[PDB]
């Protein structure tokens, strides 16, 4: 109900924003308990 | 699937959409409603 009340630029603002900060989270999940132990993943730029 | 239209009603997802198409909050939605339906007793509608 909040995001609805937005215009056409702040909306592209948000979903922007949104996406850098899931990718923050989703990486450090995947490190510590998704990804392999056999891949010696340690950072995310040992996930790149 | 009903969609409550009235002023204050915290409905469901299906009303959050109509505010985002038609950038207005729920006091300006349940007014279109009355420019659109002077027939309709109360705020619900039909999905048609």
């Amino acid at each position: 109900v909040l995001t609805a009340g937005l215009n056409s630029q702040q909306a592209n603002t948000l979903h922007a924003f949104l996406d850098e900060s899931r990718s923050a989270a989703l990486s450090t999940y995947y490190i510590r308990q998704v990804a392999k132990a056999a891949a010696a993943i340690k950072s995310r730029d040992d996930l790149y | 699937e009903e969609i409550d239209l009235n002023s204050g009603s915290t409905g469901d997802w299906r009303k959050t959409i109509l505010k985002r198409a038609f950038n207005i909050d729920d006091v300006s939605l349940f007014r279109l409603l009355k420019i659109t339906d002077h027939d309709n007793k109360d705020g619900k509608i039909k999905n048609n």
